[PDB]
């Protein structure tokens, strides 16, 4: 793979595909990218930071199982008695299988940063005029093992989320599609923005994706890393219509089920994109790129 | 445009189901819809 | 009501699960300033690694975690079956049933401490150089201990400096960090004591593992009275592992002997909550010297 | 009576699996050289030599400081 050469300076193996330790070099660029994204945050945007786990009940209610059940990471634990747990450990000691004593907790690993924000927004009552905007971030998980450096299981996601009328969300997405491209341009990245679809599971899934594409509910900023025919999506721009509004009983200022949308930044994909484009030697990065990153 | 008509995701889902039901057939792309 | 509960309004939002909370901007600004403070004390030659919130299950099993805290471990499970089996599971969910019966263990767990992945990484580099290796590691960690107390979370940030070398390397390292950690706590305006301690080893036998750990003085904690002087909160620990990880991972010091390891661990969320409980939630009202140390100006 | 004399034996017994030292009733078990695995085996070598189960509130550094304190315990 064309990205493979970056591994030595950016990552250390943690004995599992798609799960890597991050070097100081790598993390310094993730941090600078995070700071750059923050500097573009719209006024009146509330910042929340989510842990890498969230309520399994909230995720189920959001309809995640209808869409990507194959990607979900669930938290499980030894929830039994001292006696049963001791027996699980004994099995392990004999080289047997302790994992049969596992049962699901009430938590999942969060598959996107925005999911926990909707119930939080709902609890505040009806939306003000102009809606609400959130700046959210989480370490996310997706059960898709791969050796490609742009396809991780554990990765950092940053999102700006808009909740309001169709117009509020539409205007928000349009601002951010322009703004995202300006950012990528100042970062010296090559890209295009194109219609896209989420990888819905199953036969029925395939068709949901076709319809999503036709309705243009999802755009991606695609950067050609390994090839120009197989570019990597490093940002997405998502319109959910009233799905979360209806699910969580969120009402806009005109008493209608709120619409929602988000702009998502894949922090690890953007950092890998930067190192691939500009190399691992930061002193040699282009002057304007070093400038806009505060290097 | 089948989408300009007013067919959304669940509509298009139920649409792929109706084609498989009326005739006898069961890949799925944007072009053909 | 627990003495920390008043802090919830300004620091956290409910995520529908005890010990798992959304962090407000106010709260995160302080966690970030604390992290930066700790970084400013990093020793030269210390290698900085950042770990994700999951790690290899095989590596954690090998490290002996199940023999010690099987009850605290969060494992990753997923739907690893066929498309038919997965669709059926989702359909059971739709029909009032339990889809999780289709779950099976992945090869990952949620990391219970930040330093666990560092030992295999160190081991892969061959024998240690004279003086050993020092690492600066951080991870979002997980411990399966649901609680409503704001100083007892299920998901929390841990920052550690880790020493791998001879017994003398590690003891010198721990001694210096115990002095430095206390100076940091004083600069932060925190009230604390340092005391011998033990890990909560599971089960009957575990209580004895803990006794021995206390007796051998393998573990100190910096303890901050948050709800009471009699039940203080451990916000940092200073841990000596003897040769446990060295033997486990076949790490050899410069003398050809199994390496000893130790670490100083900072509980970032406990420290943050400690700061807010001590100085209150209005940052402009914090002591000027504390504000200076944290670079708030 | 001879409880103390047996406790000094099971300690030397555990030490036999490694190396020997000077065992006395006032010496700290940890200064003798007992480690966590040693202390665990000893908790059970005391339960097997006296056929009883040690209470949880008695699994303490206090009772397990020395042979003398273990003696007073059992
Ligand atoms: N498996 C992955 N590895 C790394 N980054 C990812 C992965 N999946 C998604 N991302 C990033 O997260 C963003 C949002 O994800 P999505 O919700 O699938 O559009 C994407 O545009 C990518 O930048
Ligand atoms: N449940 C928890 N919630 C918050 N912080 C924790 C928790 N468990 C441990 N910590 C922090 O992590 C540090 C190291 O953990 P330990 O390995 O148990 O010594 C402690 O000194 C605490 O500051
Ligand atoms: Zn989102
Ligand atoms: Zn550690």
């Amino acid at each position: 793979d064309p990205l493979d050469h970056l591994a030595d300076k950016l990552f250390h193996s943690m004995g599992s595909d798609g799960v890597y330790a991050r070097t100081a070099l790598y993390e310094s660029i993730v941090e600078r990218l995070a700071a750059l994204i923050t500097s573009h945050r719209e006024a009146g945007t509330e910042a929340l930071r989510f842990p890498p786990v969230m309520s399994r009940a909230q995720l189920e209610k959001s309809g995640y199982l209808k869409s990507f059940p194959n990607l979900l990471g669930c938290v499980c634990g030894l929830h039994g008695t001292e006696r049963e747990i001791n027996a699980a450990v004994s099995r392990f000691d004999a080289g047997g299988d302790w994992t049969t004593s596992l049962s699901p907790a009430d938590l999942v690993l969060s598959p996107a940063a925005c999911y926990p924000v909707y119930p939080i927004a709902a609890s505040r009552g009806p939306l003000p005029k102009g809606g609400l905007r959130f700046d959210v971030a989480a370490d996310c998980f997706r059960r898709e093992p791969s050796k490609h450096l742009d396809r991780l299981q554990s990765f950092r996601m940053r999102e700006y989320v808009c909740i309001g009328t169709p117009d509020d969300v539409s205007d928000f997405r349009e601002r951010w599609m322009v703004r995202a491209q300006a950012i990528a341009r100042d970062l010296g990245l090559t890209f295009r923005v194109d219609y896209a679809s989420d990888p819905f599971f199953g036969r029925v899934g395939q068709m949901k994706a076709v319809s999503q594409k036709q309705q243009q509910l999802k755009f991606e900023l695609l950067i050609p890393l390994r090839s120009e025919e197989q570019p990597t999506a490093c940002m997405s721009f998502n319109y959910h219509r009233e799905h979360f509004g209806t699910t969580w009983g969120i009402q806009d200022a005109n008493g209608e089920p709120a619409h929602t949308g988000c702009v998502a930044f894949g922090m690890d994909r953007l950092a890998v994109a930067m190192f691939h484009t500009h190399g691992t030697d930061l002193s040699a990065w282009p002057a304007k790129v070093r400038d806009i990153l505060g290097l | 445009k089948l989408v300009d008509v007013g067919l959304t995701s669940m509509d298009m889902v139920n649409l792929m189901l109706g084609v498989e039901a009326e005739f006898d057939f069961t890949e799925i792309t944007p072009e053909n819809f």
